[PDB]
């Protein structure tokens, strides 16, 4: 339960449609995950853009003091 | 676990030990730990309990 409040809580402190992209690459709040050139078909762009779009957000969350407090869930 | 009389108790009071109070309060001790922020999440609190 803190897990899903506290991931809730940092996508909403990262861009709408980046999190977006996010949530329906993952089950996150959601239901079945659509693969990659589904979710770009969702955004009408499908391609590696989408992949694109996933690893500068996973690159833009790897900076700390944001993660770290999500580190704690690992052990 | 076994009674003891120890008089100076007041009416309205008994001796609890230690060691049980946490076994039973292991919940609400999480609770005040992470209110207090002394703990960041449960994991690390149950460590700090432990």
């Amino acid at each position: 339960e803190s897990l899903r409040a506290a991931t809730h809580d940092v996508l909403a402190g990262l861009t709408a449609r980046e999190a977006k992209v996010l949530r329906m690459r993952f089950g996150i709040d959601m239901n079945t995950d659509y693969t990659l050139e589904e979710v770009g078909k969702q955004f009408d762009v499908t391609r590696e853009r989408i992949r694109q779009i996933e690893a500068k957000a996973l690159r833009k969350l790897r900076h700390p003091s944001r993660s770290e407090v999500l580190r704690s869930f690992l052990d | 676990s076994v009674i003891t009389v120890g008089p100076y108790l007041r009416l309205h009071q008994c001796g609890l030990p230690k060691k049980m109070a946490l076994e039973l309060f292991k919940p609400f001790i999480y609770g005040k730990l992470e209110l207090r922020g002394l703990a960041t999440t449960i994991k690390a609190a149950k460590k700090m309990v432990e």
